[PDB]
Protein backbone atom coordinates (compact mmCIF):
# COMPACT_ATOMS: atom_id res chain seq x y z
CA UNK A 1 0.00 0.00 0.00
CA UNK A 2 1.79 3.52 -1.78
CA UNK A 3 0.49 6.79 -0.92
CA UNK A 4 -0.91 8.34 -3.87
CA UNK A 5 2.56 10.77 -4.56
CA UNK A 6 5.04 7.09 -3.49
CA UNK A 7 5.21 5.29 -6.57
CA UNK A 8 7.35 8.03 -8.93
CA UNK A 9 9.74 7.38 -5.89
CA UNK A 10 10.12 4.03 -5.89
CA UNK A 11 13.05 3.74 -8.03
CA UNK A 12 16.58 1.02 -8.25
CA UNK A 13 19.95 2.48 -7.18
CA UNK A 14 21.48 4.71 -4.74
CA UNK A 15 23.20 1.57 -2.32
CA UNK A 16 26.34 1.47 -1.07
CA UNK A 17 27.01 -2.07 -0.81
CA UNK A 18 24.59 -5.00 -1.85
CA UNK A 19 22.99 -3.98 -5.38
CA UNK A 20 19.57 -5.65 -6.19
CA UNK A 21 20.11 -8.52 -3.80
CA UNK A 22 18.29 -6.75 -1.19
CA UNK A 23 16.78 -3.58 -2.80
CA UNK A 24 12.97 -4.00 -1.88
CA UNK A 25 10.40 -3.03 0.41
CA UNK A 26 8.53 -4.65 2.66
CA UNK A 27 5.26 -2.95 3.76
CA UNK A 28 6.39 0.34 4.14
CA UNK A 29 9.62 -0.45 5.25
CA UNK A 30 12.71 -0.22 3.03
CA UNK A 31 15.11 -3.41 3.39
CA UNK A 32 18.91 -3.59 2.41
CA UNK A 33 22.17 -4.88 3.53
CA UNK A 34 21.64 -2.63 7.16
CA UNK A 35 18.11 -3.64 7.14
CA UNK A 36 19.24 -7.62 7.18
CA UNK A 37 22.18 -6.69 9.90
CA UNK A 38 19.55 -4.42 11.81
CA UNK A 39 17.11 -7.06 11.97
CA UNK A 40 19.80 -10.10 12.71
CA UNK A 41 21.47 -7.98 15.15
CA UNK A 42 18.27 -6.68 17.15
CA UNK A 43 16.74 -10.01 17.28
CA UNK A 44 19.54 -11.99 18.72
CA UNK A 45 19.86 -9.07 21.41
CA UNK A 46 16.07 -8.97 22.54
CA UNK A 47 15.99 -12.81 22.92
CA UNK A 48 18.82 -12.76 24.39
CA UNK A 49 17.81 -10.23 27.17
CA UNK A 50 14.08 -12.44 27.65
CA UNK A 51 16.29 -15.45 28.01
CA UNK A 52 18.49 -13.59 30.67
CA UNK A 53 14.92 -12.19 32.45
CA UNK A 54 13.77 -16.24 32.02
CA UNK A 55 17.08 -17.40 34.12
CA UNK A 56 16.26 -14.22 36.67
CA UNK A 57 13.09 -15.67 37.65
CA UNK A 58 10.80 -13.04 36.59
CA UNK A 59 9.16 -11.77 33.40
CA UNK A 60 7.72 -8.40 35.24
CA UNK A 61 8.42 -5.47 32.68
CA UNK A 62 9.75 -3.34 35.86
CA UNK A 63 11.90 -5.59 37.60
CA UNK A 64 14.01 -7.10 34.66
CA UNK A 65 17.58 -6.30 35.31
CA UNK A 66 20.59 -7.36 33.47
CA UNK A 67 23.86 -6.17 35.26
CA UNK A 68 28.02 -5.80 33.97
CA UNK A 69 30.36 -8.02 35.64
CA UNK A 70 32.05 -7.46 38.94
CA UNK A 71 35.47 -5.02 38.93
CA UNK A 72 37.96 -7.90 39.63
CA UNK A 73 37.18 -9.52 36.44
CA UNK A 74 38.57 -6.25 34.93
CA UNK A 75 38.57 -5.76 30.95
CA UNK A 76 38.31 -9.41 30.21
CA UNK A 77 35.36 -11.68 29.88
CA UNK A 78 33.18 -13.23 32.40
CA UNK A 79 30.72 -16.47 32.83
CA UNK A 80 27.92 -15.39 30.52
CA UNK A 81 25.28 -15.88 33.94
CA UNK A 82 28.04 -13.26 35.68
CA UNK A 83 27.46 -10.61 33.33
CA UNK A 84 28.88 -11.84 30.30
CA UNK A 85 25.26 -11.60 28.91
CA UNK A 86 25.77 -7.92 28.92
CA UNK A 87 28.55 -7.75 27.23
CA UNK A 88 27.45 -9.65 24.17
CA UNK A 89 23.80 -7.53 24.29
CA UNK A 90 26.27 -4.58 24.77
CA UNK A 91 27.98 -5.70 21.11
CA UNK B 1 26.22 -2.69 38.29
CA UNK B 2 24.48 -0.30 40.88
CA UNK B 3 27.55 2.44 40.29
CA UNK B 4 29.04 1.94 43.58
CA UNK B 5 32.74 2.57 43.97
CA UNK B 6 35.56 4.45 45.20
CA UNK B 7 37.78 6.04 42.35
CA UNK B 8 41.66 7.14 43.45
CA UNK B 9 44.58 8.08 41.21
CA UNK B 10 47.42 5.32 40.86
CA UNK B 11 49.98 7.96 41.67
CA UNK B 12 48.20 8.78 44.39
CA UNK B 13 47.69 5.60 46.09
CA UNK B 14 51.42 4.68 45.99
CA UNK B 15 52.05 8.01 47.94
CA UNK B 16 51.78 7.28 51.71
CA UNK B 17 51.40 9.54 54.47
CA UNK B 18 54.31 11.53 54.95
CA UNK B 19 54.62 11.34 58.87
CA UNK B 20 54.07 7.88 59.10
CA UNK B 21 58.64 7.80 58.53
CA UNK B 22 58.35 10.61 61.33
CA UNK B 23 56.66 8.17 63.90
CA UNK B 24 58.84 5.20 63.09
CA UNK B 25 61.70 7.46 64.12
CA UNK B 26 60.50 8.86 67.59
CA UNK B 27 59.39 5.20 68.66
CA UNK B 28 61.00 2.41 71.15
CA UNK B 29 59.95 -0.37 72.93
CA UNK B 30 58.99 -1.33 76.07
CA UNK B 31 61.12 -2.36 78.94
CA UNK B 32 59.82 -5.38 81.05
CA UNK B 33 59.53 -4.53 84.94
CA UNK B 34 62.30 -6.44 87.16
CA UNK B 35 61.91 -7.65 90.54
CA UNK B 36 61.68 -4.91 92.98
CA UNK B 37 62.61 -2.26 90.38
CA UNK B 38 62.84 2.26 91.55
CA UNK B 39 59.72 3.61 90.39
CA UNK B 40 59.91 7.14 89.39
CA UNK B 41 58.47 8.43 92.56
CA UNK B 42 61.25 7.21 94.80
CA UNK B 43 63.96 9.45 92.10
CA UNK B 44 61.97 12.71 91.52
CA UNK B 45 59.08 14.91 92.29
CA UNK B 46 55.86 14.28 89.95
CA UNK B 47 52.66 13.89 89.65
CA UNK B 48 50.49 10.53 90.95
CA UNK B 49 50.02 9.45 87.31
CA UNK B 50 53.10 9.07 86.08
CA UNK B 51 54.17 7.88 89.48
Amino acid sequence: ALLSFERKYRVRGGTLIGGDLFDFWVGPFYVGFFGVTTAFFALLGTILIFWGASQQGTFNPWLINIAPPDLSYGLGMAPLMEGGLWQIITI
Amino acid sequence: GTGMSVPEFVSDLDTPDPTIEVFLASTSDPVIPEEGAQTAGEAYENVDPVL
